[PDB]
RNA sequence: CCAUGAUAAGGAUUAUAAAUUGAAAGUGUUAAUAUCAUAAUCAAAAUUUAUUAUUUAUAUUAAAUAUGUAUGUGUAGAUAAAAUAAGA
């Protein structure tokens, strides 16, 4: 609705009380998380920050 | 200390009360009956012997009619259900210990 | 009248012909009678990493992520484009096989404008294939009208 | 650098369109076969090597190439700055002192000092070595000429 | 504890990197390289009335 | 004036501005501002807003440059061109290719006309290349309009920065829920950028590497990517997508279900026989008629062979209706009155596909060949496998 | 004296260690003694190994594999039920090694991976390297793992392996297995005599010859090994009569350039 | 080069020399692929089903992994047993033997 | 032995603890990577004759 | 070294509640004028980072609001 | 050629491109606002 | 046999009709996690123009 | 025609999943109750997924 | 091994190492997973090809396969233990203890901006920032603009 | 400070600090590097080549008319890169 | 077991009159706490364990396991908060 703030004129609800990430329908539409934030995170938020680019080892 | 809505940092801290008669099936169970039983009440593979069954899994009658020993993990060091019965048939164990 | 006809008209093979002689156009083009070139366009994302994901072990996954991020490719394609006739001899879609094409494709067309855009293949390459496919199938489902 | 080196990365290009022209490529003389060749190394790659090259192992082992070969001026990870450049005082206003705001590693024939007040022919009729102090220096010049 | 700063002009600067920072930096290469008291209180008071300056106390 | 509106007229109108944005056509043959070959959008990323404005400003020097030189060049092979040509011989019979012409029958185009389309063309060509030219002269250092498409070529268009706050709470000492709310902190993270827009009425492979390799000698701190708006040629030919009728009998609901994709669906286009077996008393007129195609058609399909025999593998015409599918529907099925062994040497088949079609078979057969051929008869008629499945004339259609 | 380890043998051969003595090995300056996991005994590492996996595999001692008849907790020892005694409650659906190993054409589905196993298998000898090169065989995929072809991060030396894990490149797994299962012979023959695919190889020229081109792509698209050239020239031969220039050049392409210049024919 | 004031007096450029524009254009290659070019057409039959290392591998939704699920459903049907997989019961099933199984 | 092999690393001590000195050079944008497109003296020769 | 880079000494100027210079800030309002910072066009001011003030892109070399519009414009408008 | 012949060769000369001081010197110059001898 | 929405308020507040007792699920929205821990994997212009 | 051409026929996957049928057919499955015998009599306890 | 040599201050930090190996594996498994739910789940016919006991016997045999699954990574992702990489600090997401961004606990986050470690801009602590969307609705209305970018506005064919 | 170093790359006090350039400066290319250019490397890979002949090779170069001639007997001979499998005695 | 930094609490005062829609939120210290640079024998998975700002009477459990106990005429003592798009 052009009335309220937050039109955006997509559909960004399904109206379904009862929906979940159980059920088919939802699994077969969804998205998978492969090469996703998820994967981008997995490899950058490592703990030593000079282990990504490069080998400490073959560095030094 | 405020935690969003139904991602509660404490996984044990859900009390199961007793349980209620006019639902008895939609309560601390699976939400259609027509599911099969988790992974817990199977053997995956070749094991030495469990120490004691996850309280996620379903009561069966063939834990009855075996008579094998079954026990889960509670406030003491363990909990067995002696005395087996037959009213508490396509319920979780985690509905019959009372944390 | 029939002279002007005859003197503005270009076949769909010529144009695409001609196109392709001086502005460079690339693409297939079929000159047999059964085969119709659909003028098209295509766009998509190509992006290189230089500030801090290069020259690195990690630079290779960032831009594998980057190809597979960016693999959407949309093809467009006018209506008043596919109104030509075709080697056989009669208009290649009519105003029947317009309004079923607009039909079959629900939101895909807009603005007189024919959308597709691919995301099926991680990379573009077969990310195009995907999307000409699709609107061979199209057009052949629409053509029925 | 020399600047017309750039002019063989068109190359791949007019091959493609000798390509679509129906061109063979086979079909030119051997030694500018050897040219494109030699072209196509330098200026060609693939999305298949893109996605792999610039590995750190491939990095420093063209750094171990250039320690072998005594070429290491131009590698970032090996060249080392000791020299620094002042501020110029101008006589007018000469009561105000400046400061630095950035540094850049620009290179010496930039401010490279006249011809004239130079020694004539230094790098022959001298020799000069950079080396570090072994005493503990409070006001600076970690590596000084000698 | 306190490193060494050493913020005195004087006790940052040595004569073996003086005689080299003379042959760059030098007055010749300076020069080559670079190009009414009410009243005059008045005037740079009010000038700071301009578009790129302030009123200052 | 004043205006007043409907609600549904309203919502409709509201919902379609805003559903139609990515549907518009950037490469069109309109002259003036818009229309053009190839539209190319440059996507400049900044931390700060100065830094890609001025970015922005450097790389649309460089490519008003880049393109003056390189529209000047296409300008003079045009003028070359106008100035006189030869017409292509391929470029007279793709003219030459429509069965029927817009006047019913053949297009007898000569070199004339084809030279005249020609000229057409590179006329546009050359208003639009002089058009470019004179956009791109305009900005001098004492009046430049970069944003403006009329005043500068490339001309850059802005954009909404991402700005993306996070809300953390900056007190390290462990109090109160309150206190720690109380001591809540905002910052953001932004990144700001700056759209180039070239379209050039031409595609120019110099131009496209001259403004990939901008990626080399950005600003500090800076990153662009490349979006690439071409004209193609896509062939839709009527052999691998052909027009015909619904089938008799129409798909219902039930083969459209949730994983039906990869179970009752072929991928298109489906594999029809272009290869045919001749068979035994038709003639040469009675094989064009039941693959309903015409004599000639058949003739140029198969030239080499003056004449059919009683059995030979000819090519069918690419534009034949009654071309069949591989694969046909109705079952193939071995009578044995023996072995599986000899099964699977007649029907031309490996002897575990065979077993596994027939299924059945394999488990009342028993460890010996004998046993096999004992329990034959209860087994009876023998599923070949489906890759050796033919079809038939008639098989196919209603 | 506090060593955490009794015990700990050596890698190297005792035909070349006696003679390698002789030559000073250059140490690490501020590690010179070196006491990896390659060094520990058998028993020492299926200990660790066991140990390594605690969360998710039978390193928790209610997980299983635990070899162990009693717990003690809460000042309290349980004895442990057996096997036998859990299936008569708990029916037993065990596949075996069978179950936990994908196809290969799933590895691009699973991000470059076939195992369904606890720990990361890679394919490269480096990480799941102990002492011999990293070799996973998929008929031998097993919890105990005798082979320490797995990633876990609960090691002796977990840190390096799981550096080198995260920082690995694209198609590295693909890349890795493809290069090792497939090479050219040392004779300098093709590899394409293999018999696992050589029914598949038959079964695809026999459609090809029938005309049936898009049921052969299908079938090549399932093919793990490199198909000898009567493939590529009946596919080929088959594309001639629909003048399908296109599919003929891709068909050629995908075995000129990829696979050895089979087609190069 | 020629500027003997580059840093030392702040002269700074805005615009990027046309020397450092080919230095930097020529320090790195080309990718040989970034050009288009095609005169064939596209593989209908093709260029999808290609070689496993090199084959236009889907990516993001489930409906787009056609062939991984015929794969998939293929191997799971080899090798799992139906006298193991009987085994697994529903929760109607095990509630059919409880005393009050439905109200 | 070559003099270009010069130490950037300083002595170890408290500085690299107490102070915020970085312990590597920041990466250079507008250095091109480093890839292998010469001639091993050899191939040279081979072609030559 | 690396850290050879960090060592260049700045030189101290030659002379002849908190952070607040009294004489500046005590001047009156009305004289002074409600402005911290010269009244140029806001295009030419970004918000510095880890300093509580805005500072210019273009280091001094202040533009009037005359060098945005066109000449003899109202107001300033385009 | 990698260097477009309108940034060096004089026949391509532009005459209408200005100094790069003229232009800055006037946009930084601010006249006087005493143009007249009331506001 | 399907019935159209209905016309009444009585048929809509009567029949049987849940509510969302749990968290709400969104097949595109799953990635992002919920709103205030929303992921970004690239930093683009929130009304970006795809080609 | 008579079917869709682009159609999979059932012999395809009956190829996918032989094993299945050869084991139905060993083992005699006629039919596998998904319901219990009086699912219908209560309309809210049974809810498939679907539903 | 225990305590000997760590080469890091805080020992704990050595979970962020292993919690990418459990995004690996969830990358790894998720679409195995997913389709092996579904596919056990579904009640409604799978096809006009396979229907009734077929789809039953399909059904637990995938179930059955899922099962014997070993190993396989089926969490849910708000279960995962979320670490700053940099002090071993645990936030809660969703909360101001967790920064999503940055993917570092809140006393890390506010450690990096009080010192030069971060590139971020200040804003009013009691407001809603710069951003228009967040302006406009707040975070649940950002959170509709990034889906709209990264998806509902393809054509998707 | 602290035992963990502070990154250069993304760092702001580094970054924008007096060694380093700040963000209100032209942010123009601070110097064209090229070293492939000046010197250049040979192509060497530390896997051997997958698409060598792995073998020795002898030219057969014989005259077509006595190839047609003796394929027949050829067939048994080695081809390139294909070995059949006839035994040498025959 | 690192003792050192941030935070909590938290205040300052010039704008005459005309015009203009304008020309308008700022922190020491004392405190407590803590995960950081500084002093070896042991908290993060098996959680009961008591940790400030909550839905009160026409219709009340469908999808990740998601609360059965305090109705009592809204009846104490203490504590906190604000002059901020509201209307002392």
């Amino acid at each position: 609705s052009p009335e309220f703030k937050t039109f955006t004129g997509y559909p960004m609800r399904d109206m379904r009380p009862g929906y979940g990430q159980n059920l088919p329908d939802y699994i077969m539409k969804k998205r998978l998380p492969n090469n996703t934030h998820y994967e981008l995170f997995a490899r950058r938020d490592i703990p030593n920050e000079d282990n990504a680019m490069y080998g400490k080892y073959l560095y030094d | 200390r405020k935690y969003p809505f139904l991602r509660r940092p404490h996984i044990k801290n859900t009390h199961s009360m007793n349980p209620s008669a006019p639902y008895f099936w939609s309560f601390m169970t699976a939400k259609s009956q027509m599911a099969f039983l988790p992974e817990e009440n199977y053997i995956t593979g070749d094991w030495t012997g469990k120490f004691f069954v996850s309280k996620r899994q379903v009561y069966t009658l063939q834990h009855a009619t075996s008579g094998a020993k079954v026990r889960v993990k509670s406030f003491p060091s363990i909990f067995e259900f002696n005395s087996p019965s037959r009213w508490n048939i396509g319920k979780e164990m985690n509905t019959l210990t009372k944390p | 009248m029939h002279i002007f006809i005859r003197l503005s008209y270009v076949p769909h093979a010529g144009a695409a012909t001609i196109a392709r002689l001086s502005r460079r156009r690339i693409g297939p083009i079929g000159l047999e009678p059964h085969q119709f070139n659909v003028p098209a366009e295509l766009g998509f994302v190509e992006q290189y990493d230089n500030l801090q994901y290069k020259r690195y072990d990690w630079q290779g996954w960032y831009q594998r992520m980057l190809d597979v991020h960016n693999r959407n490719v949309s093809l467009r394609c006018r209506i008043c484009d596919l109104q030509r006739l075709d080697g056989n001899g009669v208009q290649f879609v009519d105003m029947q096989t317009e309004r079923r094409l607009r039909i079959l494709a629900q939101h895909r067309v807009g603005m007189g404008v024919l959308k597709l855009d691919a995301d099926k293949y991680e990379d573009q390459a077969d990310n195009v294939t995907f999307g000409t496919t699709k609107l061979s199938e199209l057009l052949a489902d629409a053509r029925k009208a | 650098a020399n600047i017309n080196v750039v002019e063989k990365k068109k190359v791949p290009l007019v091959l493609a369109q000798m390509d679509e022209l129906g061109v063979p490529r086979t079909h030119l003389s051997r030694v500018l076969m050897d040219e494109v060749e030699d072209s196509l190394r330098k200026f060609q790659t693939y999305r298949s090597r893109f996605y792999e090259w610039g590995r750190a192992v491939k990095q420093f082992d063209f750094i171990e190439f250039r320690r072998r070969n005594g070429w290491l001026y131009d590698l970032h990870l090996m060249k080392c700055t000791t020299k620094q450049v002042g501020p110029l005082r101008d006589f007018n206003d000469p009561d105000a002192v400046q400061g630095a705001v950035a540094t850049a590693e620009i290179p010496a024939f930039f401010n490279e000092r006249p011809a004239w007040e130079r020694p004539p022919l230094e790098e022959t009729l001298y020799v000069t070595t950079n080396k570090e102090r072994y005493d503990d220096v409070r006001g600076g010049d970690i590596y000084y000429d000698d | 504890n306190f490193p060494a700063h050493f913020i005195k002009s004087a006790f940052t600067t040595d004569p073996l990197k003086e005689k080299q920072k003379a042959r760059f930096s030098s007055g010749g290469e300076a020069m080559r390289e670079v190009q009414d008291t009410e009243f005059q209180a008045l005037v740079e008071f009010i000038e700071g009335a301009s578009y790129d300056q302030l009123i200052s106390g | 004036f004043p205006f007043q509106w409907k609600t549904e007229d309203w919502y409709e109108y509201e919902v379609a501005k805003v559903r139609n944005r990515r549907f518009v056509f950037e490469n069109t043959e309109e002259d003036g501002i818009r229309g053009s070959e190839v539209t190319y959008k440059i996507v400049l990323e900044g931390f700060w807003d100065h830094h890609v404005m001025k970015l922005a400003e450097d790389v649309c020097m460089f490519l008003k440059d880049v393109g003056r030189q390189i529209v000047e060049e296409k300008l003079v092979a045009v003028r070359r061109l106008l100035q006189g040509g030869a017409v292509d011989p391929e470029l007279l019979a793709a003219f030459n290719c429509a069965r029927a012409g817009p006047f019913g029958g053949l297009d007898e185009y000569d070199k004339e006309e084809v030279a005249n389309f020609l000229r057409s063309d590179l006329r546009r060509l050359e208003e639009q290349c002089l058009s470019v030219i004179n956009r791109c002269n305009v900005p001098v250092p004492g009046a430049t309009n970069i944003y403006d498409p009329h005043t500068s070529w490339p001309h850059v268009e802005k954009l909404e920065p991402w700005v993306r706050m996070a809300e953390f709470w900056t007190s390290s000492s462990d109090t109160s829920f309150t206190e720690l709310e109380m001591s809540t902190a905002h910052y953001e993270f932004r990144k700001f950028f700056r759209v180039i827009i070239c379209k050039l009425p031409f595609q120019s492979t110099e131009f496209e590497k001259r403004m990939y390799d901008i990626r080399h000698w950005l600003h500090r701190q800076t990153s662009c990517e490349f979006h690439t708006i071409y004209r193609r040629n896509v062939i839709h030919d009527s052999a691998v997508f052909p027009t015909e009728h619904d089938p008799a009998t129409p798909t219902t609901h039930e083969h459209h279900r949730m994983f039906s994709f990869a179970l009752d669906w072929q991928s298109a286009p489906v594999n029809r026989l272009s290869t045919d077996t001749v068979h035994e008393g038709e003639s040469w007129d009675a094989v064009a008629q039941r693959l309903g195609c015409s004599v000639g058609e058949l003739k140029d399909a198969n030239a080499e062979r003056e004449t059919i025999e009683a059995g030979v593998v000819i090519n069918v015409p690419v534009t034949a209706t009654r071309r069949l599918t591989s694969f046909g529907a109705t079952p193939l099925v071995l009578p044995l009155k023996r072995t599986w062994e000899e099964a699977a040497a007649i029907l031309d088949c490996t002897v575990e596909e065979l077993q596994q079609c027939n299924g059945h078979a394999a488990l009342t057969y028993q460890k010996k060949e004998s046993e096999a051929g004992e329990f034959d008869s209860s087994v009876t008629e023998l599923v070949a496998p489906l890759s050796c499945w033919t079809s038939t004339s008639e098989s196919e259609f209603s | 004296v506090s060593g955490v380890f009794s015990k700990g043998r050596g890698i190297g051969h005792e035909a070349t260690t006696s003679i390698l003595r002789y030559i000073p090995r250059a140490r690490v300056p501020w590690q010179p003694s070196r006491f990896g996991r390659e060094n520990l005994t058998a028993a020492d590492m299926a200990r660790l190994w066991s140990r390594g996996r605690y969360r998710d595999g039978p390193g928790n001692y209610n997980s299983g594999y635990c070899t162990e008849r009693t717990h003690v907790l809460e000042e309290n020892t349980v004895s442990i039920i057996p096997r036998r005694e859990l299936e008569k409650y708990m029916p037993d659906i065990t596949i075996g090694p069978k179950a936990l190993v994908t196809p290969v054409s799933l590895m691009n589905a699973r991000n470059g991976h076939r195992v369904t196993h606890d720990l990361l298998h890679s394919y490269d000898p480096h990480i799941g390297r102990l002492g011999k090169p990293a070799v996973v065989d998929h008929d031998n995929i097993t919890v105990e793992d005798p082979n320490r072809v797995g990633l876990n991060a609960a090691t002796l030396d977990c840190r390096g392996r799981i550096y080198r894990w995260l920082r690995r490149g694209p198609f590295f797994q693909v890349d890795n297995y493809f290069r090792r299962s497939v090479k050219l012979n040392r004779d300098g023959t093709l590899p394409t005599d293999f018999v696992h695919e050589a029914p598949l190889m038959r079964k695809i020229i026999r459609l090809a010859h029938r005309g049936h081109l898009k049921a052969a792509c299908e079938e090549y698209r399932r093919v793990t090994t490199v198909p000898p050239v009567e493939v590529y020239r009946a596919l080929t031969a088959c594309c001639v009569p629909g003048a399908k220039l296109a599919d003929a050049v891709s068909i050629f392409e995908d075995g000129d350039s990829k696979l050895f210049y089979v087609s190069r024919d | 080069s020629h500027r003997r004031d580059y840093i030392r007096m702040g002269y700074i450029p805005r615009y990027t020399p046309w020397e450092w524009i080919a230095i930097q254009e020529a320090d790195q290659p080309l990718i040989a692929e970034q050009i288009r070019q095609d005169n064939i057409g596209t593989s209908y039959f093709f260029s999808l089903n290609r070689y496993w290392r090199y084959k236009a591998s889907p990516h993001g939704y489930i409906r787009h992994f056609e062939n991984e699920v015929r794969d998939l459903l293929q191997y799971v049907d080899g090798v799992t047993p139906w006298k193991q997989a009987q085994k697994i019961r529903t929760y109607w099933e095990v509630r059919s033997h409880h005393p009050m199984p439905q109200f | 032995m070559l003099s270009q092999n010069v130490a950037k690393t300083t002595v170890p001590s408290y500085y690299m603890i107490r102070t915020n000195l970085p312990h590597r050079k920041p990466q250079n944008q507008w250095e091109g990577v480093y890839y292998y497109s010469g001639i091993t003296k050899r191939q040279r020769h081979l072609i030559l004759l | 070294y690396y850290w050879s880079r960090y060592r260049m000494p700045t030189q101290m100027p030659k002379f002849d509640n908190e952070f607040i210079d009294p004489i500046d800030d005590k001047f009156p309002m009305s004289i002074r004028g409600p402005l911290v910072r010269p009244d140029v066009p806001e295009d030419q001011y970004v918000d510095s980072w880890y300093i509580c003030t805005s500072m210019t892109h273009h280091m001094g070399d202040y533009r009037p609001w005359s060098a945005s519009a066109p000449p003899n414009a109202f107001r300033f408008r385009p | 050629a990698n260097i477009p012949r309108s940034v060096w060769d004089p026949a391509q000369h532009n005459p209408n491109w200005s100094d790069s001081y003229g232009h800055d010197i006037t946009n930084r110059r601010a006249w006087p606002a005493r143009k007249w001898t009331v506001g | 046999v399907d019935q159209t929405p209905f016309e009444e308020d009585q048929t809509w507040l009567l029949h049987s009709i849940p509510v969302q007792q749990l968290e709400m699920h969104h097949h595109e929205k799953d990635l992002q996690d919920l709103p205030f821990i929303n992921h970004e994997q690239f930093p683009r212009s929130l009304e970006w123009n795809a080609p | 025609r008579l079917v869709e051409p682009q159609l999979r026929p059932q012999a395809a996957t009956d190829a996918l999943l032989a094993r299945t049928i050869a084991e139905e057919e060993t083992f005699k499955l006629k039919s596998i109750p998904h319901l219990p015998q009086n699912a219908e009599r209560f309309p809210h306890e049974y809810h498939t997924p679907t539903s | 091994m225990r305590h000997i040599g760590q080469d890091v201050p805080k020992r704990h930090t050595h979970f962020v190492l292993e919690s990418r190996l459990m995004y690996e594996k969830s990358f790894r498994d998720c679409w195995l997973h997913s389709v092996c739910r579904a596919i056990s789940q579904l009640d409604e016919p799978l096809s006009k090809t396979v229907v009734g006991t077929h789809q039953k016997m399909l059904q637990r045999k995938v179930t059955c396969f899922q099962y014997n699954q070993y190993g396989l990574f089926k969490t849910p992702y708000y279960r995962l233990a979320n670490v700053d990489r940099y002090h071993a600090v645990q936030g809660v997401a969703g909360t101001r203890e967790w920064v999503p961004y940055v993917n570092v606990s809140y006393w890390t986050m506010n450690k990096m901006v009080r010192g030069g470690n971060l590139l971020v801009h200040r804003v009013h602590y009691t407001g809603w920032g710069t951003d228009s969307h967040l302006k406009k609705g707040g975070w649940e209305h950002r959170w509709n603009k990034v889906l709209q970018r990264n998806v509902l506005q393809y054509s998707r064919i | 400070v602290g035992y963990t170093p502070v990154n250069p790359d993304t760092s702001p006090m580094v970054a924008y600090s007096q060694y380093h350039w700040h963000y209100n400066l032209p942010q123009g290319m601070e110097r064209p590097h090229s070293v492939n250019r000046t010197f250049a490397a040979p192509f060497q890979s530390n896997h051997s080549l997958v698409n060598k002949y792995r073998g020795v090779w002898i030219e057969f170069d014989m005259h077509p008319a006595f190839s047609v001639a003796l394929e027949p007997q050829l067939r048994k001979l080695p081809r390139g890169r294909t070995l059949p499998k006839t035994p040498a005695e025959e």
